[PDB]
């Protein structure tokens, strides 16, 4: 069936029209087949595809963040890469790119002028305010006037011209169009080339495709987080954070996720790079960017399970979050330990945990004991107990293990460690301290007490058979060494459950092991 | 346009330009001496504040007329004598100028034993039995209804109330003191109704309503009394060394109070300003307005915040561009003294109206007593916006800001039925707040005519300045609950005040257990609680702001919170302070775990069939207040 | 895309397609042939609708299980025999089969009164006093409870029901029928509050619950009893010539009760088809599914048009394209013979998740009885949605539409006890519906096991085209509800049920007057209720439908409506049927003129202090439902 699509501007609806009579050539073989909706900005085609006008357009990473928000509740299903397609790349370089012989670095920043490839955007906004927000003067919300006290003169693509005058210096209107001359990656390098602005964030590729002339490219240098300048062409060894490449979003449901990526699969090969001399997917005429990124070299499957807040992951969620509340972060006072029940008993345990701990844990549900993982993941959980098997699926995704169930009873048993593998207790990297401390506190209040349950409370025993925890375990062991999923599973296992998992594939699995 | 930062500047400009003393001594005037609710010049402070409002040019300005019965002193006034066992004797100790409204007015003899506070842990500690006997007490311990309340529970004569010079600093010793001994909020004739000439004012009696003698005497007075009483009392207690514990047996008291009940015309005037993006949802802002004496304390202050706010308010928005996106309504209350009777009335009266219209209350009555410490007290859906605000506003004498105790949500007090909040909170279920800038020690002339403007600005020199901070966290208040789209209701606070109450609950368990009973529906009920909150606060997290009809389905959800936590089942007319965590009776969660208590010392007066129901209705109301917070009605398992 | 008329086509066009009869007979199959509430054939059945519901790929089906008290005859069965004077003696009447649920359950004995019906008005006709004595009487005249209810008020000892040959034309006159005496909904061991193991069920006790036994017996067995008895009939009942009014002095009955209380597991099958527009509002669908004898006209039909309906409006949607803007709710109760208990320990279960999420009921119980005329008893609020529907669907046998009498509003009867609707009405304030394709006279074998399928389908040839028939009233409420953003109800259709009131009480102004009492505040609140609905007319008319704003904030008032007429007064718990109009008690409208109807006697009967209360709360909650409607609170002068 038809595939309507998205387009921004008129350089990319002409783009659009000839997406529509080049495929039209060759097809359809099946069905697959496009469309064209005109819109005025990208905020335009995520708020269309939700009343079902459009189908599917290409989205910015950190601008998936706004399309899967109520209610415009969009999942990306085909994601683009970047380099190769002989080695694909999940994640493109973010990096500011500055003149020879200026003299500002990346701490003094201030007073100069910017060029963001648009308001929103990963290279252009997330990551190169990202670190600035929190050393910006008060007020810092809205972010956005502070960022217009920061820098004299900038240009916002997306950006409210009314309430904000100085982010549309350089550009006015602040126009999220092709239109505008000033706009995504290649439009704030005309920004910078053309002396409107100081200093320009965007990808290390942008270099490469306005410029072809290595002696015109050195003319140009590369900030650097340690305060240093480097040559542009060491954008691996100098930049300022990586992050997802771009993805195409469609409807968490009744968005047809196999009927986008059967047509992307077949238009790639058609007309895309390096196949046809007629038309080309990443490369127009009419303007840079347009659809899809120039510098991608085709696409990819986004798995079923992977949803927007586990695409860009809980590191980078976090930071747009932070960002939009102006949130600056250790006093080591911790947080309630949210803990991750799975049944109905489990809960209930947790519960009466939960109030004898003072509050100290907390009751997080899920139903499936993949589901936990997914919520300890983007923050909803903190920890769980998970058995070898799981330990691998959820190490897989960013999760490393602090304590291990001891089932042997010693004179001295959270002191020393048991190899087996036994069950452990995964966690997220910054939870880890607490978890570590949290539950080791319990072990004097809650492990090994005297049969008076029937009165107090009893941190091993279930109702049943093996809730939290399991009851044959004596303590919880701490991990003294910074273990992993490898280095808790020693070497031989860890094999084992792999090669087990190419036959019984998980949809967890596919997901932590995609990018 | 027009943002945060932008707002609490334009606020504090305001502020500066703003003289409250001024307003503070203009209400003082002679034309305003005296307020007794209801009095023509009470009225003529009335219409001051209606013409004033109309004045700030307001959208609307309206007013309510209740016809409400109070208490007054006749021309045969109350006396206290000390007498014989035979008959009369011995000589006569007072003439009181004050009285205690709603009083039984009787004539009773007997022993006089001393309750000191009229605490019911007061009681209980008392070697000498009050049963058929006058009591007498000092004030401040607890409500003066729930000193009598206390007293007649454990069959008392009467009572007298009278104030120590340790707690009150007062030199004269003959100044005698105002009050009321209702057990109620609003008129005690309409109960759980309003009072309007519409109801035709059925004959109804609140249950409130004291079957004792309670009468206001001067420190001179006790210690007349004490001169006849034998028996130290307890150092405990600090309180002076002329308090007698008893009487001797030759010699007992003998009160006589005749007070005559009053219908008196009260009135509410209001002022409202429209919201921009919601003009029906509102917060409302109220100060009361009568006052036995002078007020300058009682009700001076509050309501020139109240006139100031409505103005600084009124300039904002009329000049400064200043955009509210919900309504915000200022309300002058009358017969305040009486028991928060003008507000309770417009609450009993528009409940319908106020639904769900109505999302916080503010309250400006007795907001500056002193200067050492900040205190208040409130909804927790409201302490986050305290504690923001607390760190935002500088102490008015001290440079620091008023923030410097972290814990402090851990040391806030429920609201008294004194307060006027309290109707609001406990009958209305609309969150409301009450801050001070109080003193370790309550004001000492608050109800005697001692409560003049000379007397405030003697204690309090920076007047000026304590009311512009005063008027500046409220001021916050209101800019931060009708400013922007999120509400600033925080409903995760609970989640501490039901740990808390399953904690202790918990300590009960072995009760529990010996009993055909588990307490694991209660540890779920919490629980099940704790995830409709995150849920809610992730599908906040998971919304975009500027999208009004995703944010409407949250904030509505949001505001019910309140809600949903009175307690559905009584009869709100009998018990109208339905809220289960901050009512009154049985029903309230306090009332589960206070009669729990008796059951550990074995005796007969722990009610079994009364727990095993108090606990019933308490858990459903805990559980299914969790229920409706999620989002929907098909989606929840457990 | 679809509008109305696509939808109304689309439905007629599923509904002929449809088999009703078929699914009829196979829920009275030999595996459900017993349905008694709790049994494992009850359960049975519930498992079949869920699987058949899901099966139907609804968006959502879940399950309620309460725990909840019934009663039942045990091993020690009932007897009714005429003893004599000093002792024992007579013969042996009768060994019932059926019984009546929630009798006292004890041993009573002395004269036989036939008090007919059992209607207040018949015993008050009664030459002979009821005064210590067990009375007899037929069945129909009112609910079971009620029969009971009104003769335990003039003091009886016990009740006696049988079915006369007139009123019941059955052949088999040994046939016995069942039914309960509850005066209450639901469970009646937790009034007032849900049924779940969550409120560890505390000690409660109904006050519906009768303090006297009450029996069924066969037509044969009442000629027995009248063998016995003198004194014929008044021909002003249509009885049998076999009826006798009283017994010889010699000889008298005694009936012996001895039912036992059993606890079951019943279960609520449910199934929820979401919204697209607002999925948080939802109209319920529901019908019993238990029965204590094979139940084909008491659960079989309606259960089955459940599963059709849901089946229907599954495909509508998954493959016609139809598109509903607000969920729909089918609902599978349990327990409906011991009066809607599945029903109503949902709505107090889960009435804070339903407050004014739940906008309408409509109950498929009791749809087809018979062919001559249809009948529908509900909220006037459903008044116009239904005139509407009458003259769109055509009867079932006659070509014309069953919209046949103009004046037809003024016909409809309120909602009865028995009826599974009236708990969402008159507790919950949904407005509920209930129509029926019923005959002048009730089903003979209702409640007898002679309720089978070949009994139903023999008395009713054309079954299957009456079933969709009725199907199709009630799917077109379900689209009309559900369809577009104005919500059918109308709020205006009360002004007539207003109007009404005050006339009534107006013809007792000459009783106000004598009473320190004005009726011209009614005047004023029923007027200012007219210009509330006729603003909110207006504000319907002044809007743009298209806005999704604007038509929230008119149609979220609508709703209220219904909520604003429950009295806020009374204890929910105590007094369940709070809606003044359609509930129990004194709050109650009518309970207001029954009462004055008695001050014109000049008897002691009438309550003067009672009145002047019943007067002042209904004024003011017609006067607050008022204000309410109106818009905002600040506005409304008068
Ligand atoms: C209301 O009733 C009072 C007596 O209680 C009377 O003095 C007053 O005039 C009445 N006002 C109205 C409007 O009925
Ligand atoms: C609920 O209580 C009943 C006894 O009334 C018991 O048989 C049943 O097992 C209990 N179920 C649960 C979940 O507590
Ligand atoms: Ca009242
Ligand atoms: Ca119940
Ligand atoms: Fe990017």
């Amino acid at each position: 069936k038809t595939v309507r699509w998205c387009a921004v501007s008129e350089h990319e609806a002409t783009k659009c029209q000839s997406f529509r009579d080049h495929m039209k050539s060759v097809i359809p073989s099946d069905g697959p087949s496009v469309a064209c909706v005109k819109k005025a900005s990208y905020l335009d085609c995520i708020r269309a595809i939700a009343a079902n006008e459009a189908d599917a357009v290409t989205l910015d990473a950190g601008l998936v963040y706004d399309a899967y928000l109520a209610p415009n509740n969009l999942k990306p299903v085909v994601a683009e890469f970047y380099g190769s397609k002989e080695d694909p790349q999940t994640f493109y370089y973010a990096v500011a790119v500055v003149k020879k012989d200026s003299g500002f670095q990346m701490n003094q920043l201030r007073g100069k002028k910017s060029c963001h490839t648009g308001l929103g955007r990963s290279a252009g906004w997330n990551i190169p305010i990202g670190l600035l927000y929190c050393d910006l003067p008060e007020p810092r919300k809205p972010l956005e006037k502070a960022v217009a006290n920061f820098f004299s003169g900038s240009c916002a693509p997306c950006a409210d011209g009314t309430d904000f005058p100085q982010l549309c210096q350089l550009c006015p209107g602040c126009g999220c169009s092709t239109l505008n001359q000033y706009f995504g990656y290649s439009g704030a390098f005309k920004c910078l080339k053309d002396g409107a602005g100081d200093v320009a964030f965007v990808k290390h590729s942008t270099i490469f495709e306005n410029l072809a002339n290595k002696a015109d490219r050195d003319q140009y240098e590369l900030l650097c987080l340690d305060n240093t300048r480097k040559p542009v062409d060491e954008y691996k060894d100098c930049h300022l954070a990586q992050v997802p490449s771009h993805t195409v979003v469609a409807r968490s449901m009744g968005g047809k996720e196999d009927l986008i990526w059967e047509l992307l699969n077949q238009a790639q090969e058609h007309f895309g790079k390096d196949k046809s001399k007629e038309f080309q997917l990443f490369s127009s005429p009419h303007g840079k960017d347009l659809l899809f990124k120039d510098s991608a070299h085709g696409f990819l499957k986004v798995p079923p399970r992977m949803d927007a807040k586990m695409y860009l992951g809980y590191e980078y969620v976090t930071a747009i979050r932070n960002l939009r509340e102006g949130t600056c972060p250790p006093t080591d006072e911790c947080k309630p330990v949210k803990w991750c029940a799975l049944s109905h008993h489990e809960r209930l345990k947790c519960d009466e945990w939960s109030v004898n701990s003072v509050g100290k844990i907390e009751c997080v549900s899920a139903e499936t004991t993949e589901d936990c993982i997914a919520k300890i993941m983007n923050g909803e959980a903190d920890a769980m107990s998970l058995d070898g098997g799981f330990v691998y699926i959820a190490g897989k995704c960013g999760l490393v293990p602090v304590l291990a169930e001891n089932y042997d009873k010693s004179d001295n048993c959270e002191d020393t460690p048991e190899a087996g593998p036994n069950h452990a207790v995964v966690t997220r990297k910054d939870k880890e301290a607490c978890v570590h401390k949290i539950l080791r506190q319990q072990q004097h209040l809650f492990g090994s007490d005297v049969t008076d349950c029937s009165g107090n409370f009893c941190l091993f025993r279930s109702e049943t058979k093996d809730l939290l925890f399991r009851d044959d375990t004596v303590c919880l062991a701490k991990l003294h060494d910074r273990n992993t999923y490898e280095k808790y599973l020693g070497e031989e296992y860890v094999k084992a459950v792999g090669n087990l998992r190419k036959c019984s594939t998980s949809s967890l699995l596919e997901a932590c092991t995609f990018r | 346009r027009l943002y945060w930062d932008d707002l609490k500047r334009k606020l504090s400009e305001k502020l500066d330009s703003t003289d409250f003393t001024s307003t503070i001594k203009l209400l003082n005037e002679n034309s305003y001496v005296p307020r007794e609710a209801g009095s023509q010049k009470d009225e003529n402070l009335a219409l001051y504040v209606e013409n004033q409002f109309r004045e700030f040019k307001l959208s609307k300005v309206w007013r309510d007329q209740h016809f409400v019965k109070i208490q007054v002193k006749d021309s045969a006034q109350n006396s206290v004598i000390i007498v014989d066992k035979n008959g009369r004797l011995v000589y006569l100790v007072e003439n009181p100028g004050g009285y205690v409204a709603y009083s039984k007015a009787a004539t009773v003899t007997g022993k006089l034993v001393h309750a000191n506070f009229g605490t019911k842990k007061d009681f209980e500690d008392l070697y000498t039995p009050v049963n058929g006997s006058i009591v007498i007490v000092r004030a401040g311990k607890i409500t003066f209804a729930e000193k009598v309340a206390n007293a007649e529970s454990l069959n008392a004569i009467g009572v007298l109330i009278y104030m120590d010079q340790t707690k009150f600093p007062i030199v004269n010793a003959e100044l005698s003191f105002f009050g009321h001994a209702h057990l109620g909020t609003g008129d005690p004739y309409t109960p759980g109704f309003p009072s309007f000439n519409h109801t035709q004012f059925p004959p109804s009696r609140s249950s409130g309503l004291p079957n004792i003698p309670v009468q206001t005497i001067s420190r001179a007075a006790a210690e007349k009394l004490f001169g006849n009483m034998e028996g130290d009392c307890p150092s405990d207690w600090k309180t002076d060394s002329t308090c007698r514990m008893v009487t001797s047996e030759s010699k007992n008291v003998k009160l006589t109070v005749s007070n005559v009940l009053k219908e008196i015309k009260i009135l509410n005037i209001f002022g409202v300003i429209k919201g921009f993006v919601e003009p029906d949802h509102y917060v409302v802002v109220g100060a009361q307005r009568d006052a036995w004496g002078p007020g300058a304390a009682k009700s001076g202050v509050g309501t020139a915040l109240l006139l100031k706010l409505a103005q600084m308010f009124s300039d904002m928005v009329l000049k400064d561009g200043f955009q509210p996106s919900r309504s915000i309504i200022f309300a002058s209350w009358s017969a305040g003294d009486f028991g928060s009777v003008g507000a309770t009335e417009w609450l009993e009266g528009y409940l319908s109206s106020l639904h769900l219209k109505a999302f916080t209350y503010i309250n400006l009555d007795k907001a500056v007593l002193g200067t050492s410490n900040f205190k208040v007290s409130a909804s927790p859906l409201l302490y986050t916006l305290i504690e923001k605000t607390m760190q935002n506003v500088k102490h008015p004498v001290t440079g620091q800001f008023l923030y410097q105790d972290s814990n402090w949500a851990s040391k806030v007090e429920k609201l008294t039925l004194d307060n006027a909040a309290f109707p609001f909170l406990a009958y209305s279920g609309i969150p409301a707040v009450s801050f001070c800038f109080c003193e370790d020690t309550d004001y000492p002339y608050l109800g005697t005519t001692m409560d003049t403007y000379k007397e405030l600005i003697e204690r309090i020199p920076e007047l000026n300045k304590v009311a512009r901070a005063a008027a500046e966290v409220a001021g916050q208040f209101v800019i931060k609950l009708t400013h922007d789209v999120e509400l600033n209701l925080d409903y995760e606070r609970y989640n501490s005040q039901l740990l808390s109450f399953v904690r202790d609950l918990n300590q009960y368990r072995a009760d529990i257990k010996e009993m055909g009973l588990s307490l694991q529906w209660l540890y779920s009920a919490r629980g099940d609680f704790f995830r409709a909150t995150s849920r809610l606060t992730t599908d906040f997290g998971n919304a975009e702001k500027t999208d009004r009809f995703v944010m409407k389905k949250l904030n509505d959800r949001v505001m019910r919170v309140e809600y949903h936590f009175l307690s559905p089942y009584v009869s709100p007319k009998e018990s109208p302070f339905r809220h289960v965590f901050w009512g009154s009776g049985s029903h309230t969660l306090p009332a589960l775990l206070e009669n729990l208590k008796l059951r550990k010392q074995n005796n007969g007066a722990f009610n079994e069939t009364l727990f095993r129901n108090q606990l019933a209705l308490a858990t459903w109301t805990i559980q299914g207040a969790a229920n409706a917070l999620s989002g929907d009605v098909w989606d929840i398992d457990n």
